[PDB]
RNA sequence: AAACUGCGAAUGGCUCAUUAAAUCAGUUAUGGUUCCUUUGGUCGCUCGUACUUGGAUAACUGUGGUAAUUCUAGAGCUAAUACAUGCCGACGGGCGCUGACCCCCUUCGCGGGGGGGAUGCGUGCAUUUAUCAGUGGUGACUCUAGAUAACCUCGGGCCGAUCGCACGCCGGCGGCGACGACCCAUUCGAACGUCUGCCCUAUCAACUUUCGAUGGUAGUCGCCGUGCCUACCAUGGUGACCACGGGUGACGGGGAAUCAGGGUUCGAUUCCGGAGAGGGAGCCUGAGAAACGGCUACCACAUCCAAGGAAGGCAGCAGGCGCGCAAAUUA
RNA sequence: CUCUCGGCCGAAGCGUUUACUUUGAAAAAAUU
């Protein structure tokens, strides 16, 4: 190329959007913002193929530009707006809140929230840096810079801030015992406790969780999002805990629910 | 709210330090 | 004074060239004799040369101070309406105004 | 234009290889700045990122350190003397870094009589106008004189820097790169490395 | 004084060498303070770099340079360049046809630092990975082990 | 409507000629760099006409030239978030050097020990250089932050002479936005490196090295690391584990046919990466191109002409000719 | 398998180094 890409092809679109092949051969290319390209929902992708208020782009596009959808108490109206993680999407017409978190199977959830918890969210420190005049900040997982947090805030810790303002509000260590969420890799959307943490110098550490159901399960330090102050979640979870079943128990629980309506 | 966020930074910053130092010498006191 | 012209295939005049032919020259933005389709393309363009000769078809001429008695079509015209100025400080300049 | 890419020299087993690609603007080159003394004429340059580089083209007056006491000066370029690379950059007084230059010194040797109020690059016969017996000689109180005392105590300098001050003129190596900063900055040359260069100096003649 | 074998003078960048001392400091001890760090990986910096003399930017003890990226190892060949070495890294390579190996070799030239004296041929090094130093060298010295056979 | 200004036109689409450790794939690195935009931070932190600055230029009017073009010339106007210039205020001070004087204690006194200070100089964030000490960080910094001495480019670095909507309190105080903006982070990248991996050929066995080949020192250039280039040195570097050379009816992968298994053949072709726009080469503008639905030459072709001149690039969609065994509609 | 400092344990030297084998992480979709 001679610059940057416009375009993203809807074969080579993330695959957890649950696009499919036959509609077009483009994908809707989030634009730039505080989430990667592979990690997040786009806003026409929430408003239409899930959520489905809409049938079409242009029906998502004049929904969202009469102001109606907030993210992060803040109105957005372009129509790819990449929303990943602990994201917050408040739509006051119909009073409704979600929050962007993950499934069992690493896609993200419809996840209906109280208004109430609509008013915070949940940050994974990234950088902890000192600029000029001696002022300290921090950089969060989602592109926010925070300056003065408190001096025991550390870089994998979790801040529990406030959208209305922007400020810190709580905050929660990396310890073993914490209740985590991983957000990458092969066992993304599983939740549980973290238990062992080895580290490899100049590589990357490994994280060693426990499922709330006994099984164990190993991630990079990269992929642990740090929810809940030992074992109880300062968020609302989904359906599932973050407990995914295999197969089998999913074809049980499939025809359980069958058995009992119908 | 320079000068805000600055008082509340001072406070905060006093209050660790000397947390961090009592503990120092309630350690370093065997 | 000759403001310009230009020669018998209408190649117009550039003023900074010193000669009696055409010359191809490289132009660009803010130059004469040019007007840039792209932002940053030259082009380049034959010109004549600014020296008055024969080998030519119009010279643009402008009166700079007029005579004694007047040319029927050119000078006895009465000055035509035009439009004022837009700022608001050329208008005071134009009508001598102050602060207040 | 000029290429700095890697692929036009030959591998590391002494065979050429084939271009793949063409020449790109991201692997440009562009000519030398052969900055010289004279009067200041500087020449800015758009690069990668539409960011701003300075070329000089003719410096003559930097800022010049001693380290020693850490004090420096903005000063005069006088000279070019001495140069590790090349020669030819001597001949023809072009300005790059580490070259080795002279230079004014009445900046120094007027803070240093301003400071420690002790003369420097002094004659024997020591014919001064009344503004240096004001400077070097006033009139001081008790703790300001007792604090010029231990001041005294310990203002001896390098016998080479009082030879360069009876000579007038300092040698300095220039530290910054002139051609991509506009600047000819550098620092006085003391100790080892003044004689260092000094006997490479000699040792040209 | 085996240092000064350049047409510029060779000084550590973040060295000062004129500090103004007094008499008794002169007639003392006449040794400069020295910079070295740690190639921190459980590599030791060596005492040759520490208490030494020379200079060399493209040291990882003493110079200007970080060891980030891979580590490997190799055996040494020939040292017959200024400061750099070349060393073999001996593979066997699985041909998943015949479900045999063939052996194969990789020539690579390292940067090798004053401080490690005493390398001989065949003698096991250990390499690390910096930014390019020249056209064909990125790896750097980081510790030589003997030969097992010899004494 | 027009026109100036801003942005985009570097995405997309086509083709597979090149290209054999190259491309590409997996893996690592930027602690060795740039980054329009989005998102977040910063934007009285500088001690030194403003209740608003200056000159134009289009569109428009009017006169024209040439066979010819998205050619343009002269004259009369008139704008800005174009182009420029440039304050007030916060503003009271603080801090670091210089320092005329003044105060206290001891000493018989000299002498010693400790404070207050008028006056000048400098100051904030970026730039550049030198020095000192050791908030926060890494696996490791010559990291980040701090202090000092200064510098700060006239082809010049920030510190808002900008636009809309609702209007309200005690001439002064104000709420939403839009547009700009030095820097920091983020996003989208890009670009250079690491390790391992490719077909045939010895009827290619020694190659590279004056003309950079391999390494060192200093620099130049470059966004940055680097023989990238220059100067002086050393004589090095690769090779029967197949270098160097040549060929390929060779773009690489994901992939396809077969299928007990191993394999064998195919992958120009819709996804990903690369390359190219007739062949070469060189630029401008821009955050980004060595761009070709940009420009400038030469080479090969080639269009118009009043013979002076002017214009060109379907390996885009259709369509045509040619080629052929071989492939669709100027919707 | 062990020696030191810190709460039976954590850091450290590893034990000759391998080749081999297994586990864990990480590893576009489409196609299968």
């Amino acid at each position: 190329a001679r610059g940057p890409k416009k375009h993203l092809k809807r074969v080579a679109a993330p695959k957890h959007w649950m696009l499919d092949k036959l509609t077009g051969v483009f994908a809707p290319r989030p634009s730039t913002g505080p989430h990667k390209l592979r990690e997040c929902l786009p806003l026409i992708i929430f408003l239409r193929n899930r959520l489905k208020y809409a049938l079409t782009g242009d029906e998502v596009k004049k929904i969202c530009m009469q102001r109606f959808i907030k993210i992060d108490g803040k109105v957005r109206t372009d129509i790819t707006y990449p929303a990943g993680f602990m994201d917050v999407i408040s739509i006051d017409k119909t009073g409704e809140n979600f929050r962007l978190i993950y499934d069992t199977k690493g896609r993200f959830a419809v996840h209906r929230i109280t208004p109430e918890e609509a008013k915070y969210k949940l940050c994974k420190v990234r950088k902890i840096f000192v600029g000029t005049k001696g002022i300290p900040h921090l950089v969060t997982h989602d592109a926010r810079t925070i300056r003065y947090p408190d001096p025991l805030i550390k870089v994998n810790d979790t801040i529990q801030i406030d959208l209305e303002t922007g400020k810190i509000t709580d905050f929660i260590k990396f310890d073993t015992g914490n209740l985590c969420m991983v957000t990458g890799g092969a066992n993304l959307g599983r939740i549980g406790v973290i238990t062992n943490r080895e580290r490899h110098p100049g590589s990357f550490d490994v994280v060693h969780v426990k499922d709330a159901n006994g099984n164990s399960f190993a991630t990079r330090l990269s992929n642990i999002f740090v929810i809940g102050k030992g074992n109880k979640p300062w968020i609302s979870l989904p359906r599932g805990k973050g407990i995914r079943l295999t197969i089998a128990e999913e074809r049980d629980k499939r025809l359980a629910a069958k058995q009992s309506s119908g | 709210k320079n000068k805000e966020e600055a008082a509340e930074y001072a406070k905060l910053l006093a209050k660790r330090m000397k947390e961090a130092k009592e503990k120092r010498q309630e350690q370093i006191a065997k | 004074r000759i403001s310009g012209g230009n020669d018998k295939q209408g190649f117009p005049m550039k003023q900074g060239v010193l000669t009696h032919g055409r010359v191809r020259l490289l132009l660009s933005k803010g130059h004469s004799c040019y007007r840039p389709r792209r932002t940053g393309e030259r082009k380049r363009k034959s010109v004549r040369g600014c020296i008055v000769d024969a080998n030519l078809s119009v010279l643009n001429l402008v009166i700079v101070k007029k005579g004694e008695k007047d040319i029927p079509g050119l000078t006895d015209t009465t000055v035509p309406r035009r439009l004022g100025p837009k700022r608001a400080s050329r208008i005071r300049k134009l009508f001598n105004l102050s602060k207040e | 234009g000029i290429s700095r890419d890697n692929w036009h020299k030959r591998r590391k087993t002494g065979g050429k290889r084939k271009p793949y690609h063409k020449k790109r603007k991201y692997e440009l080159g562009r000519p030398a700045a052969n900055t010289k003394i004279g009067p200041r004429r500087i020449h800015t340059v758009r690069v990668r990122g539409g960011n701003k580089k300075y070329r000089a083209l003719r410096l003559d007056v930097g800022n010049f350190s001693w380290g020693s006491e850490c004090c420096t000066r903005k000063t005069r370029i006088i000279d070019v003397v001495y140069n590790a690379s090349n020669n030819e950059l001597v001949r023809t007084k072009t300005l790059v870094k580490n070259c080795i230059v002279l230079i004014d010194s009445t900046p120094y040797r007027q803070w240093y009589e301003s400071h420690y109020a002790l003369p420097l690059g002094r004659k024997k016969g020591a014919k001064l106008t009344p503004e240096e017996e004001e400077i070097l000689n006033k009139k001081r109180s008790k703790k300001i004189q007792k604090k010029y005392d231990e001041r005294k105590k310990n203002a001896k300098i390098s016998s080479l820097l009082e030879e360069q001050f009876q000579q007038g003129k300092l040698l300095a190596c220039i530290a910054s790169r002139p051609g991509q900063c506009g600047r000819a900055d550098g620092y006085v040359l003391e100790g080892k490395e003044l004689e260092f260069y000094l006997r490479k100096i000699k040792a040209r003649k | 004084a085996d240092i000064q074998t350049e047409r510029a003078y060779q000084k550590q960048p973040t060295i000062f060498q004129n500090k103004k001392r007094v008499l008794l400091g002169e007639t003392g001890k006449e040794k400069l303070p020295r910079y070295y760090k740690n190639i921190g990986l459980g590599f030791k910096t060596p005492k040759e770099a520490i208490e030494g003399t020379y200079i060399d930017k493209k040291c990882p003890f003493t110079g200007n340079v970080s060891i980030r990226g891979r580590i490997l190892s190799g055996v040494v060949t020939k040292m017959k360049m200024q400061r750099t070495i070349v060393i073999r890294r001996d593979y066997l390579h699985y041909i998943r046809k015949y479900n045999r190996f063939e052996k194969r070799h990789k020539n690579m030239s390292v940067h090798l630092s004053p401080c490690f004296r005493d390398v001989q041929i065949g003698d096991i090094v250990t390499v690390g990975e910096c930014r390019p130093l020249s056209k064909t060298v990125r790896f750097n010295v980081l510790k030589v082990t003997k030969a097992a056979g010899t004494k």
